[PDB]
RNA sequence: CCCGGCGAGGGGAGUGAAAAAGAACCUGAAACCGUGUACGUACAAGCAGUGGGAGCACGCUUAGGCGUGUGACUGCGUACC
RNA sequence: UGUAACGGGGCUAAACCAUGCACCGAAGCUGCGGCAGCGACGCGCGUUGUUGGGUAGGGGAGCGUUCUGUAAGCCUGCGAAGGUGUGCUGUGAGGCAUGCUGGAGGUAUCAGAAGUGCGAAUGCUGACAUAAGUAACGAUAAAGCGGGUGAAAAGCCC
């Protein structure tokens, strides 16, 4: 029985958040929660909240035992880029992309 | 004789040249004007 | 699409004079 | 039907031993290069190594004609600027005599991976004794 | 037993019960054909080599299907010279099932 | 009467992109690059239908040259022999016999040897 | 197109494609390269060729049994129910009714039957003669159409 | 200095073959509180090697 | 109702014909970015295809060829305008 | 820059001259199947001959797109257009069928009209890549610690 949790429009480029997600892909939730706790990355905070929500979803909605859950699927999709003007030397402008990501975690007993 | 069975005589309706619509047609690219010079130019050509 | 180009800005180096 | 192709998981490679003593370098090399590739077999496929294993003995005693013994020069470049090294045939025979057969055969084999895999079936020796008794090599008169 | 016969400008090495794709024959989808110009017949040790045909050599074949082979795209292209030409092609064949080889 | 090109252009590009399946990188993703690649595949295909006939005859000859030299005659003599003896079995079949029926091939080599004798 | 004739940027030095007008038909929001004007699509048809074509069409309407000639075709009151009834009895649905002088009542009756048209002989067009399944001409009308075409 | 040719998604992938994070080998367990913690670091509750060193 | 900062965001529930119609909302293409599976790939040199072609995986209706994916190895091969 | 004046290996012939006889070798020729053009001859269809590399360019014949008529017809909530697969099909532009998506349009035929076909124009607009998680975070006046608040405090408050 698969249960899902997404953080949509997360402030953080997919690339940055993918480094963290690769650590817990296939791990037991307990094992993964620990890994994230001692990962010194902003993204580790982001992904731990979505993994925590997924576990909560899987306990409350579906009658699932937290002891039996593994991180079955995890992936991060590129979200909308917020466009900003960055002034450069000699009165020229650059266009800064504030890259957002969609973080999806699927936990299951399988 | 209905409105969807009247045909024109054979040879009465020759289809116009359409220039610059690809290689197949034989009038692609330069559209029959050749390469450069006055006669290849929009509004080009010497007077009578 | 492309932004409207800038008016001339200051140049770091002179174009080399081939003449 | 489609033309037969030798299959590299079902091909019968056989062991031969050749004495190079007195043999002309080039004329021995061609016969080696021919059998390494499998150009002596009906099942010859240009993309499959169908050739045989060839132990070459007495590499040190291989013959050359004319003044080639002194005047045939082997060049290589180390890849370092000015790194053009040369050895005569007699120097090569004095120092590393297996290389003379190996070099000659290697220029006569297809280039590219299969060419290199073919060359791996040539066992050259400077003496009259090999280690491959186990492979039960047949004598071959080239 | 196997035999070698010429049909449609090509040669075929066939045995009884083999289907063989030839160039289009002008014969209906049930009818039989006799290939009389036979170049070789082999029964292991016994081997009849034609000179250039084997005297009384005959291959009785049943025409099993006509049809057009897989489409082939012909592409002509002269780079920089404004010339491109494409053409399709399916070659007609005639699958025959070899019913009997006789020497 | 205004004509939007959307639907037709979409289909032309898909046609080309489908023929470019399996190609590396932009060559299977990028119309401008897939088109060039699909043309060049076409040009090679045309060229190679001819080359295929050259390559197979070359293979057949190599195999007949092996099988003949096993039977103690060169390809050149053997083929000359087969013509003098009026044998018309083509190289595709000779090569096929040289692999599959080595008895039959010896027979053919004897008939060759006879004609030259 | 609404906009200034100001050159959008200088001719040389910007690294961009040279531009002259923001109204260039190459540009989004630009002019249409060969913008339509109102056109007269009317063709000249020679009088004799027009009359020729009418004669060809009528001659066909006889050969395909589509020209049903009667002597008198009218209705009592201006009522669509009456003409609908008359047409189901005379056994036709889609029909062009050519009468001598256009009777106000038959005009009004037909008006709301979309398959039925009612004209005077002066008002026969070639498209209507071909468009309708059956053409009902009054003997009086045939005389006028004869006189009209000669 | 700038690229003459867009590098491929392949080449980008290859350069990032080294970018992967290493998960902490294994957490240590406090002999007293039983808390997991980074090795040679105090626990969240404030223990280190059995001793309660800080007040929370 | 539940996770979360009395958040953002999400999972249930419910509405609805439909919520992968949830307001960043009809359809939802392509570039571009990912997750998963099959095959290939760490002794190998170049327009990256093409002709040949083993092996492996899969699906079929002779349990057999046939279809699909992949493509070791090998001939030829310097994009387009 | 490196053998570097046989393409290489190698060769005393695997060199050169002479004679001879074989074989290899092209999209040449032949064979087999197929298509098309032109001219002959019969009577639209046979037969036969022959031709079919092509830029500028001339000639001929078509495909498909939107719109008008044919159409108050025909297809369509038992699923239209569009999207995305698959299969079949034609010498090509293309066509047909159908799974899934989609949720209300579509349109034969034969004619009619064109804003009718895009890869290039340092083309235009939008979107998205690359370089790259790289450079940089704007004066080198400078921070340290305790407490507080808080989900969180180098930066806030004391
Ligand atoms: C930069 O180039 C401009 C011309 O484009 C002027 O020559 C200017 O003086 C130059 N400045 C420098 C520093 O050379
Ligand atoms: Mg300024
Ligand atoms: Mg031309
Ligand atoms: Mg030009
Ligand atoms: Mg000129
Ligand atoms: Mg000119
Ligand atoms: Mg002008
Ligand atoms: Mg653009
Ligand atoms: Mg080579
Ligand atoms: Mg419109
Ligand atoms: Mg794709
Ligand atoms: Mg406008
Ligand atoms: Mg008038
Ligand atoms: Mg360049
Ligand atoms: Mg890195
Ligand atoms: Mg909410
Ligand atoms: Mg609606
Ligand atoms: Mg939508
Ligand atoms: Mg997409
Ligand atoms: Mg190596
Ligand atoms: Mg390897
Ligand atoms: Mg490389
Ligand atoms: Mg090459
Ligand atoms: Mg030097
Ligand atoms: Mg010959
Ligand atoms: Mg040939
Ligand atoms: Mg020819
Ligand atoms: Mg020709
Ligand atoms: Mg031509
Ligand atoms: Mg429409
Ligand atoms: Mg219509
Ligand atoms: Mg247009
Ligand atoms: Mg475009
Ligand atoms: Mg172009
Ligand atoms: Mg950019
Ligand atoms: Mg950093
Ligand atoms: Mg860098
Ligand atoms: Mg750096
Ligand atoms: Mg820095
Ligand atoms: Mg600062
Ligand atoms: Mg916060
Ligand atoms: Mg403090
Ligand atoms: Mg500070
Ligand atoms: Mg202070």
């Amino acid at each position: 029985m698969e249960t899902i949790a997404k953080h949509r429009h997360a402030r953080s480029s997919a690339q940055k958040v993918r480094l963290v997600a690769d650590l817990i892909r296939g791990k037991k939730v307990s094992q993964a929660l620990d890994i994230l706790t001692y990962t010194n990355k902003k993204a580790a905070v982001l992904v731990k909240k979505v993994l925590e929500s997924a576990i909560a979803n899987a306990e409350h909605n579906d009658g699932a035992d937290i002891d039996d859950l593994k991180v079955t699927k995890i992936f991060v999709d590129e979200g909308p880029s917020m466009k900003r003007i960055m002034p450069r030397a000699k009165g020229r402008a650059d266009r800064i992309l504030k890259r957002t990501s969609h973080i999806t975690v699927v936990v299951s007993d399988r | 004789m209905r409105l969807n069975t009247l045909s024109p005589a054979e040879g009465s309706k020759k289809a116009g040249k359409r220039l610059g619509r690809g290689i197949g047609s034989g009038l692609g690219k330069t559209g029959g004007r050749g390469h450069k010079g006055q006669k290849s130019r929009s509004g080009g050509g010497v007077r009578r | 699409g492309k932004p409207r180009p800038y008016s001339p800005r200051p140049t770091s180096h002179p174009r080399p004079i081939r003449v | 039907m489609k033309t037969f192709t030798a299959k590299p998981e079902t091909v019968k490679r056989d062991w031969y031993v050749v004495d190079a003593t007195g043999k002309t370098l080039g004329r021995l090399a061609t016969e080696l290069a021919r059998r390494l590739r499998g150009k002596h077999k009906a099942e010859y496929t240009p993309h499959v190594d169908t050739g045989d294993y060839i132990i070459v003995l007495n590499a040190d005693k291989v013959a050359v004609t004319g003044n080639k013994r002194t005047d045939k020069v082997y060049y290589h470049h180390t890849g370092h600027i000015g790194g053009i090294k040369q050895a005569t045939f007699e120097e090569m025979i004095a120092r590393r005599p297996e290389r003379v057969i190996e070099i000659a055969v290697k220029g006569m084999l297809p280039k590219g991976p299969l060419g290199r895999a073919m060359f791996r079936k040539l066992k050259v020796y400077a003496g009259n004794e090999h280690n491959h008794a186990a492979q039960q090599p047949q004598v071959l008169d080239i | 037993m196997y035999a070698v016969f010429q049909s449609g400008g090509k040669q075929h090495r066939v045995s009884e019960g083999q289907t063989v794709r030839l160039e289009k024959l002008d014969i209906a989808t049930g009818e039989t054909v006799e290939f009389a110009e036979v170049l070789m017949i082999a029964n292991g040790e016994e081997v009849k080599i034609g000179v250039p045909f084997v005297d009384g050599g005959v291959i009785k074949a049943e025409v099993v299907a006509h049809g057009r082979g897989e489409k082939v795209k012909i592409v002509k292209f002269r780079r920089r010279k404004h010339y491109r030409k494409q053409q399709g092609h399916r070659q007609w064949f005639t699958d025959v099932k070899i019913t009997g080889i006789s020497a | 009467a205004r004509v939007k090109r959307g639907v037709i252009a979409r289909a032309r590009h898909k046609k080309i992109l489908k023929q470019a399946k399996g190609y590396y990188g932009a060559r299977s993703r990028v119309y401008r690059v897939a088109f060039q690649a699909v043309i060049k595949a076409g040009q090679y295909a045309y060229r190679d239908r001819r080359q295929r006939k050259r390559q197979f005859r070359q293979l057949w000859i190599a195999r007949i040259n092996a099988a003949a030299r096993q039977n103690g005659i060169s390809y050149s003599k053997f083929i000359n022999g087969l013509k003098k003896a009026s044998v018309e079995i083509d190289r595709k079949i000779l090569a096929d016999i040289a692999v599959f029926d080595k008895v039959a091939f010896t027979a053919l080599v004897e008939k060759a040897k006879a004609a030259l004798a | 197109v609404t906009g200034s004739g100001k050159k959008p940027w200088r001719q040389k030095g910007t690294g961009r494609a040279r531009s002259g007008s923001i109204k260039s038909p190459i540009w989004r929001s630009g002019g249409v390269t060969f913008a339509a004007r109102p056109q007269d699509h009317s063709q000249k048809v020679n009088k004799k060729m027009y009359r020729g074509a009418l004669k060809s069409i009528l001659s066909e309407l006889v050969r395909q049994d589509r020209l049903i000639v009667v002597e008198k075709f009218s209705v009592e009151a201006p009522k669509t129910k009456l003409l609908a009834q008359k047409l189901k009895d005379m056994a036709l649905e889609d029909v062009l009714i050519i009468t001598g002088e256009l009777d106000e009542n038959l005009f009004l009756a037909a008006r709301n039957l979309h398959k039925v048209d009612v004209r005077d002989a002066t008002g026969i067009d070639p498209v209507s003669l071909i468009a309708f399944d059956k053409v009902v001409m009054t003997a009086d009308a045939v005389k006028q159409v004869e006189e009209m075409l000669a | 200095a700038v690229q003459q040719n867009k590098p491929t998604r392949s080449k980008r992938g290859m350069r990032r073959s080294h970018d992967a994070l290493t998960a902490v080998t294994s957490l240590s367990v406090d002999k007293t509180s039983g808390e997991k913690h980074l090795r040679h670091h105090i626990t969240a509750d404030g223990y280190y090697r059995g001793r309660k060193v800080i007040a929370k």
